[PDB]
């Protein structure tokens, strides 16, 4: 498709399109699966611990 | 037990074996022992610590 020149107006050059750079991201652990999904109702949440020797 | 060694027959000797030995011992023992009780008031309200209610 064609578009103005450099340096006239009254002549047309023709675009090929874009290419685009896209920043890197990893998420590697989030793959694993080690981390469950524990949904709760709360702002908190308590636990207990029980200890014997 | 042990070697003989060499006798002339004109010349005659002889060995002798020495005694058994007996002896005698005596061992003592150990004793343990452990207590414990289960009283009433170790229950009456006393939540479960896994559990609300």
């Amino acid at each position: 498709m064609l578009t103005n020149s450099e340096k006239s107006r009254f002549f047309l050059a023709d675009l090929t399109g874009e290419v685009q750079s896209i920043p890197n991201t990893y998420g590697y652990i989030s793959n694993l699966g080690l981390f469950r999904s524990a949904p709760i109702t709360q702002t908190t949440f308590l636990m207990d611990l029980t200890d014997w020797d | 037990v042990s070697l003989l060694d060499a006798v002339d027959r004109d010349s005659r000797k002889a060995e002798t074996s020495a005694p058994e030995r007996v002896r005698q011992i005596s061992f003592p023992m150990m004793y343990f022992k452990e207590v414990e009780s289960i009283t009433p008031d170790e229950i009456q309200g006393v939540r479960q610590p896994g559990t609300a209610n």
